[PDB]
């Protein structure tokens, strides 16, 4: 996980917002899969009781 | 009415502009004369006229 915090202040001024009030924080990554043998993954299919 | 109001969502808000005015004067010449003759300085009744 990549996590980028910039808190309110100098680091958040700007034309649009110069007083720097708002902050943000946002986690980005990266996943993915490689299914070798799909013949191993078995799944089964049913209704179930309330 | 016009006090300057902030709210938390600081943005573009109470903007102010300056101004700068400019002030001349200037220069101007004078001057003046006046004429005699050796006339009227030679013989003529005082001896310091001029």
């Amino acid at each position: 996980f990549n996590v980028m915090t910039k808190m309110p202040g100098k680091e958040t001024a700007d034309r649009n917002d110069p007083y720097g009030e708002t902050g943000f924080s946002s986690i980005k990554w990266y996943y993915g899969i490689l299914v070798k043998r799909p013949e191993r993954i078995a799944v089964m299919k049913a209704v179930a009781p309330l | 009415s016009k006090l300057p109001l902030l709210t938390e969502n600081g943005g573009r808000v109470n903007r102010v502009g300056f101004t700068r005015l400019s002030r001349e004067g200037s220069i101007h010449k004078f001057g003046f004369f006046y004429e005699f003759t050796q006339e009227s300085l030679d013989f003529d009744s005082d001896d310091q006229l001029k």
